[PDB]
């Protein structure tokens, strides 16, 4: 998913897993003994907060997208930052 | 006295380890580092010689100096197992000829060949220009078994210099049973 | 601006043709302000036409007074394509030297007491220009000079550079009388006689070059011939300022070559030397290859003389240019070189010249402001009296706090601003604020204080202003007073002078 | 091992002179020298060096050799004169170092336990603080391979003491000091974020343009895991991310209603003394 | 200030009580901590 | 015999290895020697800088080994320029760099030897950041005292080098010794990066890191320094409201103003590093 967004819930995992509500406990803490998430687990709607993510593999036609987020990210800096320095660019000489 | 700058270099290729020469190649060639360091000692007090490993990777562990003492201490426990190496051989010393304070001392090189080499005739030609270009003069003199009569080493040496350029001198070993100093005595009368 | 200034003045000298009374004051202001070489030829033309003699005599010699070398050039050179010989002593100017040297040897009036209380001191620092530079000015022109009878151990003190100044100041003495100036030195000339003073045999053609100076004569290619004889570089410091300075807007050709393969000789002291040379014949030429060159050679050099020497000779080479120079002002500002960037002040001065506009005191007064060496920055508050002295009324009000910088430098060039740019006045409020300069603790603050205040009060007695006395008595008591500084002392006999 | 250096502007000028020293004379390949360090603690420093005439051919473009007499007497002249200093490696200029570079560092090994090679840059021009520093380390290989040497990279500094300090602080006589709050922050807000506009774009440029030419590979040692690490945080709002901004909000509050307060205090105080002390030396006067 | 904070080091400075006065224009005074000196002038402040 | 205003152009190699030699020896004062060219009287140029090593018998003429000039300047020969010897130098950091009777000592003898030998000497301790500090020292030839003892002709670098005048123990040795004028060449690039090299202190380590480093604390614990600025709010600004009352009383001005003014101005401008970089947040967070 994009998200985050990170929160899940247990009908998402319980119905993905094919395993029972009482086993997602230990389904989704032994991930974090793993090291795989940090996240913490709601269990009032017994929802799943994940945290961070471990990084495995990607793709193709992901390197172009990358340069997407990323000139993004060029050109706001770029934008923003040159109208900062062009109100005080008088007044500095 | 003659000012020039002469770096030998042995033969640590895998064919060099035979006691062929008597007793071994090892102390017959180290005797070849003796007889050369010791003329270039009582032909200038200037000279200054180091030693430069042919084959696998060349590296010279002393650099150059006229007291050849630590190259003495190489000639030892040199461990000279690997594949001759021949065209990188001669620039290796070039490099290390490049690097002299002083530039009054022409480049000379001395090199011992004793195997056969897979150098084709195509890059020994490139060196000859290329030395002709740089005005280098190599006197290599040719240990061990080898093609019989060696003469892509003997046109290098001819195509290496001319006019005169004395000069080049190759002194190839006879085929016979005979002593390394037999061997060095005639190069060390005359080139 | 000059677009629609002369166009508008061109046709007024025509209704002045038109009309019926002829009046050559309207066209002397055309020929000073239109300035244009082939208008002179025409009006002069229209005066040979005319049969013109008794009142051709004004604007003829208002166009030899009030008018540059090259529209001398171009006038004549139209011209001669009684009268004729008349044209050639009007524009030669031989007769106004010559009424010039008869009026400073009758009507002289000097005071040798002064010369005598500054002789006696004989302080060995600095004093070796001081007096003979002093005595020089105001004897100008005499030729009848007593100084090596009045004072001579003085004069046996001089070594190194003062005897350069010592026969430098023959030929300020000397200035004038074109005829006899060189046979007359006969006893002072350039010796060479090997003992060697050499900066002596330098200077002595220094002197000859001050005489020579404008107009001039075959003694050019006389010192020109000793530049490429005797020794070297001694002979090109004040030689090769002689060969400029007497070419100075002749837009001499040779000479820019003959520089050129004299500048290749690689010294430094001779760098100020050929550097004011070739901007003194380059004077209102905005050439090209010649300011190319100079700065062409200033990188592989390593002395700093050639730097400022070439400083001044790029900012000579344009003179009046107003916005036609600020191209190449755009590039000496902007370079990170504080010697070229004084370079460019001393270039934007002579461009700006005469002119009030607010341009030239964009950047020119822009880097008097946030630059970090005071050196250029005082140059640059100096040009206020090379553009602004058509208007020296306003300099003291906006120089005003400009001369209480803690830097003694600002406060320097802000107090030579004030001199050179209200000289021509009699105002009071330039003296007013030059009051507290002399009273500075910085020693050449006041040292320029003094020049300054000399220069605001020259000619004028002390009827013009109270402070003439004032001021006199305090030159002669801070020079016969050991205990100020040398160099604040030396601007004293300077005023004196 | 070793973790940052601190190279002073010193040991920097030392190559860069060195480089006139040759460059004058010319003409290809770089300016190398031996590179001494001072070890106070696992962060390094370095305060002297000296630099060696060295050539390399490019035939035979691994041949590379230096003067060791040079190194032994001249290292017992610095060593002499200071015994503090020793040497840590050895340094060229670059500006990018050519796969012949470890067995220099291979050699000098007899001679310091690790030797750190340091590249330098002798024309700034990018993107940011010169030089470089490179560690000689073993990693092997998470491909098991046999051990080969790629040196990692020490990220450096510039620092000094107290006489470093004293010539260079007087040689700036350039641009206003500092000035603290005003130019300072916005400056480097230019500079760092546009500096690193361009510094991750030509990296991307180098990270599609490796995937397009010079195959093999560069993917994947690192491509997949490096570029999921890119695809870790993408990172944006549903939901707590909104809270963080009216708590963000809720930060400026405080910070901006003590503007307010200085304001009315610098107001109060100013204005009033000044007209008092404007209408007394008017009325008084006049 | 810097000048003054660069002219008072290589000397100090100190306080003195003169116990007499000199023909050849020097004074008898006391470095208090320490033995005597005696100087001369000083011309601002004459000797009388 | 002739002689003439003289400027030393020095190279900043130069004086790195001045202040580099002097620093490490605090407060032993240690000896170097000056390496450079003469190019005639006037002008003088020093293009490198090496040292000497410290001796038992202390700074004296014989501490100088005459074997280490002989393999230093053979290491000169193998170096790129190798360029003859001019003169000596000793740091003092003890004190306020003036010659001793030692230094004289040794000056009738590099003065036997080489023409000019200008002595120099530098001292880390006089100024932290924006002097030149150093020195200079010439010893005036004795033989003079016939002739007079006052040149030089282009007064221009002297008069200006004597100012400050440089107290009187320093200018106590202007009898018998005169100072020489330097100056900085450029050697403009060097100088400009070498200039950005110290900036990084100030401006920021890589000009990226230090104030992305700004970045990475970023009002972080920079509230806890915000909660003692406004800690210093009510303490400073509780008794600035005291003062305009007792402003009143006094009539009016004590001069005074108490400063108790500004300060809290540049918390704002932090203030400012507070809207700034946390405005970038919507550049990082979205794409
Ligand atoms: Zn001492």
């Amino acid at each position: 998913r994009p998200a985050n967004h990170r929160q899940l819930t247990f009908e998402e995992i319980a119905k993905s897993a094919k395993i029972t509500v009482n086993e997602v406990e230990l389904l989704v803490m032994k991930a974090l003994s793993v090291g795989l998430v940090k996240g913490s687990i709601d269990e009032v709607d017994k929802r799943v907060h994940m945290t961070w993510v471990q990084p495995r593999v990607l793709d193709l036609q992901q390197i172009k997208g990358m340069k997407d987020r990323l000139e993004f990210w060029c050109t706001d800096v770029k934008s923003m930052e040159m109208l900062v320095e062009h109100q005080a660019h008088d007044i500095l000489t | 006295m003659v000012l020039e700058s002469t770096m030998v270099c042995v033969d640590n290729s895998e064919y060099m380890r035979n006691g062929d020469f008597l007793p071994t190649r090892l102390q017959a060639q180290q005797d070849a580092v003796n007889i050369v360091c010791h003329s270039k000692t009582r032909s200038n007090p200037e000279n200054n010689v180091g030693l430069i490993t042919l084959a696998n990777d060349c590296e010279v562990l002393t650099t150059l100096t006229p007291d050849t003492g630590r190259i003495l201490s190489k000639l030892h426990t040199v461990q000279p197992k690997g594949k001759i190496t021949f065209c990188t051989g001669i620039r290796v010393a070039h490099l290390a000829l490049k690097h002299r304070q002083g530039k009054n001392h022409k480049m000379r090189i001395i090199a011992f060949v004793g195997s056969p080499v897979e150098d084709n005739e195509k890059d020994l030609v490139k060196l000859a220009k290329r030395l002709k270009k740089e005005k280098v003069n190599v006197d290599i003199i040719n240990f061990g078994e080898e093609e019989v009569n060696t003469e892509k080493l003997t046109a290098f040496v001819n195509t290496l210099n001319g006019k005169d350029g004395t000069g080049s001198h190759l002194v190839t070993v006879p085929p016979g049973p005979s002593l390394a100093d037999a061997l060095i005595s005639s190069p060390i009368l005359a080139g | 601006n000059k677009q629609f200034r002369n166009k508008v003045l061109r046709v007024l000298v025509k209704i002045y043709m038109n009309l019926e009374k002829p009046d050559f004051i309207n066209v002397c202001q055309c020929l000073i302000f239109l300035d244009d070489p082939q208008a002179v030829s025409d009006i002069l033309e229209k005066l040979v036409k005319e049969d013109n003699l008794l009142m051709a005599y004004q604007i003829c010699f208002d166009l030899y007074e009030s008018a540059s070398q090259q529209f001398l050039s171009s006038v004549i050179q139209n011209l001669r394509t009684d009268q004729t010989l008349k044209m050639i002593k009007i524009l030669s100017g031989e007769m106004a030297i010559e009424l010039h040297l008869q009026f400073l040897i009758r009507n002289n009036n000097t005071d040798l007491m002064i010369l005598k209380n500054t002789k006696d001191a004989v302080r060995n620092s600095v004093c070796h220009t001081a007096t003979v530079i002093a005595n020089s000015f105001m004897h100008c022109g005499t030729t009848s000079d007593q100084f090596l009878r009045d004072n001579l151990e003085w004069l046996a003190r001089a070594t190194n550079w003062a005897k350069f100044t010592a026969t430098a100041s023959l030929g300020v003495i000397h200035k004038g009388h074109e005829k006899e100036a060189l046979q007359l030195m006969a006893t002072y000339l350039p010796k060479d006689t090997s003992p060697g003073s050499a900066y002596q045999e330098g200077g002595g053609l220094y002197a000859l070059g001050l005489i020579h100076a404008n107009h001039g004569g075959d003694i050019i290619d006389y010192l020109l011939n000793q530049l490429k004889n005797a020794s070297n570089d001694i002979v090109r410091h004040g030689g090769s300022l002689g060969l400029g300075l007497a070419a100075m807007g002749t837009a001499r050709q040779d000479v820019y070559d003959l520089l050129k393969t004299n500048l290749y000789q690689d010294d430094a002291v001779t760098g100020e030397a050929a550097g004011l040379a070739l901007g003194l014949v380059m004077l209102g030429s905005k050439n090209a290859q010649a300011i190319e060159d100079m700065v062409g050679y200033a990188q592989e050099t390593q002395h700093e003389k050639i730097l400022r020497g070439l400083a001044v000779g790029i900012a000579l080479v344009m003179y009046g240019r107003m916005e036609e120079a600020d191209a190449l002002i755009e590039s000496l500002c902007r370079d990170k070189d504080p010697i070229l960037r004084r370079s460019g002040m001393y270039t934007v001065a002579m461009a700006y010249c005469g002119s009030g506009n607010n341009k030239a005191i964009r950047r020119l007064l822009h880097v008097a402001v946030s630059d970090v060496n005071d050196d250029v920055r005082r140059a640059a508050v100096e040009s206020l009296g090379f553009i602004l002295f058509r208007t020296p009324e306003q300099c003291p009000s906006v120089v005003s706090l400009l001369s209480e910088s803690y830097n003694p430098h600002v406060r320097y060039g802000a107090a030579m601003a004030l001199g050179i740019c209200c000289a021509g006045t009699g105002n009071k409020e330039a003296i007013n604020l030059l009051e507290p300069m002399t009273n500075d603790p910085v020693n050449y603050v006041r040292q320029g204080a003094l020049i300054a205040s000399a220069l605001i009060m020259i000619q004028q007695t002390e009827i013009t202003c109270p402070k003439v006395n004032q001021f006199r008595q305090l030159y002669s008591k801070v020079i016969n007073d050991k205990h100020d500084d040398v160099m604040a002392k030396f601007g004293a006999i300077l005023a004196q002078g | 091992a070793v973790q940052k250096v601190v190279v002073h502007p010193l040991v920097l000028l030392s190559v860069v002179d060195h480089f006139n020293r040759i460059g004058k004379v010319g003409n290809q390949k770089r300016v190398v020298g031996v590179l001494l360090g001072s070890w106070q603690k696992k962060v390094l420093d370095v305060s002297n060096s000296f630099a060696v005439p060295f050539d390399e051919d490019d035939k035979d473009d691994s041949v590379w050799f230096l003067d060791h007499d040079y190194l032994e007497n001249m290292y017992g002249m610095f060593k002499k004169v200071n015994a503090r200093e020793r040497i840590v490696g050895w340094y060229h200029t670059g500006p990018k170092l050519h796969k012949n570079d470890i067995a220099i560092n291979e050699l000098m090994k007899r001679y310091c336990p690790n030797s750190v090679l340091v590249i330098i840059d002798v024309k700034p021009k990018d993107l940011g603080l010169p030089t470089e520093a490179y560690i000689s380390v073993e990693e092997v290989h998470d491909d098991g391979t046999p051990t080969s040497k790629t040196f990692e990279h020490v990220t450096s500094e510039i620092g000094a003491e107290e006489a470093e300090e004293v010539g260079v602080e007087h040689l700036l006589r350039d641009i206003k000091d500092t000035t603290v709050g005003t130019l300072s922050q916005r400056i480097t807000n230019q500079v760092h974020g546009l500096k690193g506009l361009n510094s991750k774009l030509l990296d991307i440029r180098s990270y599609l343009e490796k995937v397009a030419t010079g195959k093999l590979p560069i993917n994947h040692q690192i491509i997949y895991q490096l570029q999921d690490v890119f695809n870790l945080l993408p990172d944006v709002s549903l939901q707590e991310f909104v809270k963080a901004f009216y708590l963000k909000t809720n930060d400026q509050m405080v910070v901006v209603y003590l503007a307010s307060l200085i304001r009315s205090v610098v107001a109060l105080h100013n204005l009033i003394n000044n007209k008092i002390a404007n209408r007394d030396a008017e009325k008084k006067e006049g | 200030l810097r000048e003054e904070l660069q002219l008072l080091q290589e000397q100090g400075s100190y306080v003195g009580e003169v116990v007499r006065a000199m023909d050849k224009k020097k004074v008898l005074v006391k470095v208090h901590p320490e033995g005597k000196f005696v100087v001369d002038v000083d011309k601002n402040i004459d000797i009388n | 015999a002739v002689d003439t205003a003289e400027q030393v152009y020095i190279s900043s190699l130069a004086l790195l290895k001045m202040l580099k030699h002097g620093r490490a020896g605090v407060p032993m004062e240690v000896m170097g020697l000056m390496l450079g060219e003469f190019v005639d009287d006037y002008t003088v140029r020093v293009i490198d800088v090496f040292a000497m090593p410290q001796s038992g018998t202390g700074v004296s003429v014989e501490a100088v080994d005459p074997v280490f000039q002989a393999k230093m300047l053979d290491m000169l020969k193998q170096t790129g320029r190798p360029e003859m010897v001019v003169g000596w130098y000793h740091s003092h950091p003890g004190f306020g760099c003036w010659l001793s009777g030692v230094d004289i000592n040794t000056q009738q003898s590099f003065e036997a030897l080489s023409e000019r030998a200008v002595a120099v000497v530098v001292d880390p301790i006089q100024s932290v950041k924006g002097k030149v500090v150093i020195d200079a020292f010439r010893l005036i030839n004795a033989n003079m005292m016939v002739l007079g003892h006052e040149p030089r002709q282009t007064t221009s670098n002297l008069g200006h080098l004597n100012k400050p005048s440089i107290q009187a123990l320093i200018h106590g040795l202007n009898r018998h010794y005169y100072s020489i004028t330097i100056n900085y060449r450029k050697n403009e690039l060097e100088q400009k990066m070498l200039l950005n090299l110290h900036k990084k202190s100030w401006m920021e380590g890589l000009t990226l890191q230090d104030y992305s480093e700004h970045c990475k604390h970023n009002e972080s614990v920079v509230k806890e320094m915000l909660e003692l600025a406004k800690n210093y709010n009510k303490a400073v600004e509780e008794e600035d409201k005291m003062t305009p009352e007792q402003l009143a009383i006094k009539n009016v001005g004590k001069q005074d103003p108490k400063r108790h003014l500004e300060e809290h101005v540049d918390v704002l401008m932090t203030s400012n590093i507070v809207q700034c970089l946390a405005a970038m947040l919507d550049t990082v967070v979205f794409k």
